[PDB]
């Protein structure tokens, strides 16, 4: 299996329409070697997929996202089983692959009162202590803090890629638009100017949050020299005894 | 024409005063102190050396460069102290402008202060009373919330950090007291929620108030996040001192010990 | 061709799939400006990203995308295109249309609608043949209530007839039309069947056509009157009345017969003063005795194979002779230059029904330009996708050799190195068919798959040789693939110890039996016993390749793996067919005849969707019961509709379709006891 291969499927995966769903597994089928993937756990937490792939001979964990399935949110499950995978793949020394489409938290009553701060805290940890290479790459979305939560540059991100379906925003732009402007009513025009604006990842890549914006029929071959050229990684971190998760 | 004298003056009693004497009187009606003077209870009187005082928020976007809008100390109070002679890097939201919403400055001084801390090996103590965020920033903002977790993670198991939230904090940024080791409340004053009772009203569709969403029983009772829940806000602080000295400044340090009869 | 000549400076394009990108590259190759339109799902589809312009028609279904003519003009008046091209369904033999683009400053590449309606009617285009002196299909469509008179018609005609009855006759005169007798008797049952069923007890004459095989004749005209033949086409093969494997030299009818139907379809298309292309076709029966039928003014889907034995291109020369150019060669200057084959891969499945649709997303794909003499036309990409509102064609594939069994060798060939993965298709019914041995012979008819297929496809029947040779394949992958996973690196901590067993012992389990297998390598050579057989394989083994090449005792085989699962199952395509292996070990075999096997309760009582498509009308009600033979529901899917019944009596408990409503893939719709 050629190390620079390319993959013309990619480039119309992804549906332009803001609400329309893809089968988010035909990526990581696509991109890993000889078409094999081990999924871990599937029917049990089906918003995040994890499991174990090769990558050009070598072993590596993929996380991702699951746009089917609850729309993509991540809760309690997804954030305890992404967790505890990242955690062991860490402990044994594996490389991480992180596919982002997230809108944010799923919303409610039953969440709220089940202590999803709590789990959501535990997913964010796991990201955040981890020190084995990780490659992210966002396809379409994300909204919100989960952003932040699923691997973001800033917690020690080595290697940042999005599409060009791409986008960032933190709000709802149905309830931006109105929150905005609170002296008065705007109609048309405002949403107009916020779809042309902050649709697109221009003002993220002026800002440095990603590297840059790739093809997807190349996204392979530039995972594959990241796994080539981050195999060093080490870092240096303060003393101590045991580090203290909010189980 | 006028020196620099009468306008840092000018800025000193603006901050001092807030948004206006009348945001002062009606925070006083309500139930709750503003920061500073919380700080001052907290820590021994005459120990406090505040770091970066005259700090503000800059933004070329909205036309917010007008003085109406403009205030320093970006809503956040940071320094160092002493209590009962032993060092913290004691941590305070302030609510009087923008209701405490995060911004650069905001990460900025507040990673200062926990990497000051880590450095030295003192613990921290924050008190938490925010509200909402500035929309106008936008996605720049969230990027501070991340800054501050990686903090976090990186001082779990190396210093104590203890997170007392005593306002109606909601968003991403119920996170980082999350990350902490022990989470205490004020009652019916500090609130945690991810959204907003609207959002799960238009989704979920059904009647739920703010109060038995985030309210301090029910995250002390049936939610299992925050460990106490107090009256009021003074015995609150009165209470965090002595559990404070309960705790070691840092895990090279042995457990304390105290003379005993 | 010289490129100085003046023609169009910009095309519109007004089809789609394979057709509009076909149309798009020659009208490049001439250097004229393209302008395709698009529907709504195919926005992305590889004629838009080819031309320049991309106007959007619509919403999805064809019914108000590519059918409706305002959007159309309204294209046309955005790009000011001075021509469009139909190519060939849709809209194309739409007189509305073209009156309407008539009224407009702009031409229209193709017939005049004055033969648009002389052939659209038949009773017309029946006068019309009459007139032009075209051996038609005779018959006389009067009152015959007399026997004797019936089988004087008859006689005068020939004893085989169709005598048939305008509202039916149960056969009336046809059946068991040979001797005379039997003609007076069925003359008498049938007007006694007539007046219990139908009530027209009259015979209405026509005459038989034994074993009947359809010749279309391709003609070109321009408007100064000038008309060619463009030699013939055979096209006897087709399913549910729709042509799927062509050749174009046709070797039933020699030089005599083929020049005198060229004549007369030429004739036929001057006496319509027709432009542009066309075809006339005939129904020649088993003693080289044609009838004229049917006359297609369009071009067809089954036009480059003439191409292939000519040198033209018919799409540049109907655009030029639009213009008004009159036309350069001669009746004298057409020849024959050896044989092609041309074959159409649809999406659908040949297993249930002879290719029930199917839809999908296109996970790879890829074609095989690098192989001797062959051709391909494609309308889709990698990653490109089927919906249930256009025809499910894939593609089609076009092999020319210097005789016929060459071209059919290459035709084999470039099938075997076709991989598409991601929906199905009926790679397997083509290549089934196109090596019977009276398909190479050349004994076919209308009813070739009809009665040699009495229970439908069942597949590629295999012969003990190849049954080893499939054998000894699989057992030699799966060797190759257990030795693969023993190679890792040097950890220099724990040092990995390569195991050594001189030869594997396999049980393979394939359709309903059980072979036991000894494997052994020596190096990239497996040499391999199947039931007291030795067989010899050599490859280089490149398990990640999408298609292998082996050396089975000297033998060349391209087979195909997938869904290889880690539980010993695999399916691998060989010679074109899809066959599912069990591998397993000797003792992993011993001990799996120990577990338990998992019962598995399905025998009827559930009649879910075949393949999905939607459905339109339903026939029965929850809390009834059915007979066998009776229809459930009607589904119609990408232009086609299937109805299926039920195979055992029993009352429903749940009907999960009503009208309007959207089916999935093998989705559940009747529940019953
Ligand atoms: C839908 O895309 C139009 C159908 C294209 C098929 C063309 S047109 C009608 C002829 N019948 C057939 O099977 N192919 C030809």
């Amino acid at each position: 299996d050629p190390s620079d291969r390319l993959v013309p499927e990619l480039d119309t995966i992804v549906p332009l329409e803001s609400t329309k769903a893809y089968n988010m597994v035909d990526i990581i089928h696509s991109v890993v070697d000889e078409r094999e993937f081990f999924e871990i756990m599937p029917n049990y937490a089906k918003n995040i997929i994890v499991g174990f792939a090769r990558m050009n001979g070598r072993t590596v964990g993929i996380v991702g996202n699951q746009p089917k399935v609850a729309s993509g949110c991540l809760d309690i499950n997804s954030s305890v089983k992404g967790a505890r995978f990242v955690r062991f793949c860490d402990a044994f020394n594996i490389p991480l692959i992180t596919f982002v489409d997230v809108p944010g938290f799923l919303p409610g009553t039953a969440q709220e009162y089940g202590g999803i701060i709590r789990h959501g805290a535990k997913l964010l940890y796991a990201f955040a202590e981890a020190t084995v290479p990780k490659v992210t790459v966002i396809t379409r979305k994300a909204y919100g803090g989960a952003y932040d939560v699923m691997s973001s540059k800033h917690l020690c991100g080595d290697t940042n890629y999005a599409w060009p379906t791409a986008e960032i925003a933190v709000m709802g732009a149905k309830g931006a638009v109105e929150i905005i402007f609170k002296g008065h009513e705007n109609v048309e025009a405002a949403q107009a100017e916020y779809i042309e604006k902050f649709a697109n990842p221009f003002p993220a890549a002026v800002r440095g949050f990603v590297d840059d914006i790739i093809q997807p029929s190349s996204t392979r071959a530039r995972i594959c020299c990241d796994l080539d050229v981050l195999a060093s990684k080490k870092v240096q971190r303060p003393w101590r005894k045991h580090a203290n998760i909010p189980l | 024409a006028t020196s620099v004298n009468e306008r840092i003056e000018n800025k000193r009693r603006t901050a001092l005063l807030g948004g206006g004497q009348r945001r002062i009187d009606a925070q006083h009606k309500r139930g709750k102190l503003t920061a500073r003077e919380r700080i001052s209870l907290l820590l021994d009187p005459g120990s406090f050396v505040e770091s970066d005082m005259f700090v503000e928020h800059r933004c070329a976007d909205f036309g917010m460069a007008a003085d109406k809008n403009k205030f320093p100390g970006d809503s956040v109070v940071t320094g160092r102290g002493r209590i009962n002679g032993r060092l913290v890097y004691v941590f305070s939201q302030d609510f009087t402008v923008f209701g405490g919403s995060l911004s650069g400055a905001h990460a900025q001084k507040i990673c200062k202060i926990m990497d000051q801390a880590i450095t030295v090996g003192a613990p921290v103590i924050g008190l938490n009373d925010s509200g909402g965020a500035r929309i106008q920033e936008g996605v720049e903002s969230l990027a501070g919330y991340a800054d501050i977790f990686l903090r976090n993670v990186t001082a779990s198991g190396v210093i104590p950090q203890i997170s007392l939230i005593m306002g109606p904090c909601a968003g991403g940024a119920v996170y980082s007291p999350a990350l902490t080791d022990f989470t205490f409340m004020v009652k019916d004053t500090s609130y945690l929620f991810i959204t907003g009772p609207d959002v799960v009203k238009s989704v979920t569709n059904e009647d739920v108030t703010q109060e038995e969403l985030g309210g301090a029983k029910t995250h002390t009772t049936m939610s299992g996040v925050a460990h106490r829940a107090f009256e009021n806000d003074v015995d609150a602080l009165c209470n965090l001192r002595d559990f404070f000295n309960y705790l070691p400044l840092s895990s090279q340090d042995p457990a304390p010990v105290r003379e005993c009869h | 061709y010289d490129p100085n000549e003046k023609t169009f400076d910009k095309i519109l394009v007004a089809n789609r799939g394979e057709i509009a990108c076909r149309v798009i590259r020659t009208c490049k190759k001439m250097g004229i400006k393209t302008v395709a339109i698009h529907s709504d799902v195919d926005a992305s589809s590889v004629h838009v990203k080819m031309a320049d312009e991309a106007v959007c028609v619509g919403p999805a279904p064809t019914s108000k995308s590519y059918l409706n003519m305002d959007a159309i003009m309204e294209a046309i008046k955005k790009t000011r295109a001075q021509a469009v091209h139909p190519g060939y369904g849709f809209l194309s033999e739409n007189k509305e249309f073209a009156r309407c683009l008539a009224a407009e400053d702009v031409v229209f590449i193709g017939p005049d609608t004055h033969a648009i309606q002389a052939m659209g009617d038949k009773i017309e285009s029946k006068l019309l043949a009459k007139k032009a002196e075209v051996n038609t299909i005779p018959g006389f469509d009067g009152v015959v209530k007399d026997a004797e008179e019936a089988v004087r018609i008859a006689r005068e005609i020939g004893y085989p007839v169709m005598i048939k009855a305008s509202a039916g006759g149960g056969g009336k005169g046809m059946r068991i039309a040979w001797d005379d007798e039997e003609t007076r008797d069925g003359f008498r049952l049938s007007s006694q069947e007539a007046a219990s069923s139908f009530g027209d007890d009259r015979l209405l004459i026509e005459k038989f056509i034994d074993n009947p095989r359809h010749i279309e004749i391709q003609v070109l005209g321009d408007k100064h009157g000038n008309a060619l033949w463009l030699n013939e086409r055979e096209c006897s093969i087709q399913r549910r009345n729709q042509k799927v494997v062509e050749e174009a030299p046709s070797i039933f009818l020699d030089a005599e017969t083929r020049r005198a139907m060229g004549e007369q379809a030429v004739a036929l298309a001057r006496a319509v003063k027709y432009s542009s292309a066309g075809t006339v076709e005939f129904l020649v029966d088993s003693k080289k005795n044609f009838y004229f039928l049917e006359m297609n003014t369009r071009l067809q889907v089954e036009h480059p194979v003439t191409e292939c034995i000519t040198g033209l291109d018919l799409v540049q020369e109907m655009i030029r002779v639009a213009k008004g150019y009159p036309l350069r060669h001669k009746q004298a200057d057409i020849r024959i230059n050896g044989w092609a084959v041309e074959c159409r891969v649809y999406a659908e499945d040949p297993y249930k029904s002879f290719g029930l649709p199917s839809i999908g997303r296109l996970s790879q794909y890829q074609e095989p330009l690098h192989l001797p003499g062959v051709r391909v036309d494609s309308g889709i990409q990698p990653g490109s996708d089927i919906s249930i509102y256009y025809d499910p064609m894939i593609s089609k594939l076009i092999t020319y050799g210097s005789d016929r069994t060459e071209a059919l060798k290459r035709m084999a060939d470039a099938l075997d190195n076709y991989v598409i993965r991601g929906v199905t298709h009926n790679i397997a019914l083509l290549r089934e068919v196109i090596i019977n041995s009276r398909f190479v012979k050349g004994d076919i008819s209308t009813k070739f798959l009809s009665d040699v297929y009495p229970d439908g496809f069942k597949g590629h029947m295999l012969t003990k040789s190849e049954k080893n040779q499939l054998l000894a394949i699989a057992s030699s992958l799966f060797v190759a693939f257990q030795l693969r996973a023993q190679h890792f690196q040097e950890n220099s901590r724990m040092p990995v110890i390569k195991p050594d067993i001189a030869n594997w012992e396999l049980s393979v389990k394939l359709h309903d039996k059980v072979h036991t297998v000894v494997a052994s390598n020596n190096g990239s050579v497996f040499s391999v016993e199947v039931d007291g057989s030795k067989l010899n394989v050599t490859s280089t083994w490149n398990l990640a390749s999408p298609l292998l090449s082996v050396s089975v005792d000297g033998t060349q085989r391209t087979v195909q793996c997938l869904s290889r699962e880690a539980g010993g199952n695999m399916s691998i395509q060989f010679l074109g067919t899809v066959y599912k292996v069990n591998i397993l070990t000797r003792l992993a075999a011993e001990l799996n005849k120990f577990m338990l096997e998992k019962v598995t309760e399905d025998t009827s009582s559930v009649l879910r969707s075949p393949m999905p498509g939607v459905v339109v009308a339903v026939s029965v009600k929850p809390g009834d019961a059915v007979a066998e033979g009776q229809e459930i529901c009607v589904i119609e899917a990408m232009k086609m509709q299937n109805s299926m019944t039920a195979g055992k009596t029993g009352t429903v408990k749940s009907v999960h379709c009503q009208a309007g409503d959207t089916v999935g893939e093998g989705d559940l719709l009747v529940e019953l006891e």
